[PDB]
């Protein structure tokens, strides 16, 4: 038994570091984005006029 | 959400680039119409000094 609890607690914060991981791994490239296209929609807006 | 924009802008983008060919070529053309229309305006300049 407490071989026992020596593992799970063990697999279980094996898995909370992957939710580390995915935590450590957060986003500024997506909100870049759709300031992106809405801007090269706007160039296009242009040409067009033009 | 942002891929669709993406979309109608990869479409619009290419009839711009349908536009521009053209517009471009045309000026070629209308540009041609004036290195001869003037060449011969004269050649306008023998039926002209020979009136004369």
């Amino acid at each position: 038994i407490c071989q026992d609890v020596e593992n799970l607690q063990k697999f279980v914060k094996e898995q909370k570091q992957v939710q580390e991981e995915i935590s450590r791994m957060s986003s500024k490239a997506m909100l870049k984005v759709q300031e992106d296209i809405k801007a090269l929609k706007q160039l296009l807006s242009l040409a067009a006029n033009g | 959400e942002n891929g669709e924009k993406i979309t109608s802008l990869h479409r619009e983008v290419e009839k711009v680039k349908l536009d521009q060919k053209r517009l471009d070529q045309e000026l070629d053309f209308i540009l041609s119409q004036q290195k001869e229309l003037e060449d011969l305006l004269s050649p306008l300049e023998e039926l002209v000094k020979e009136q004369s």
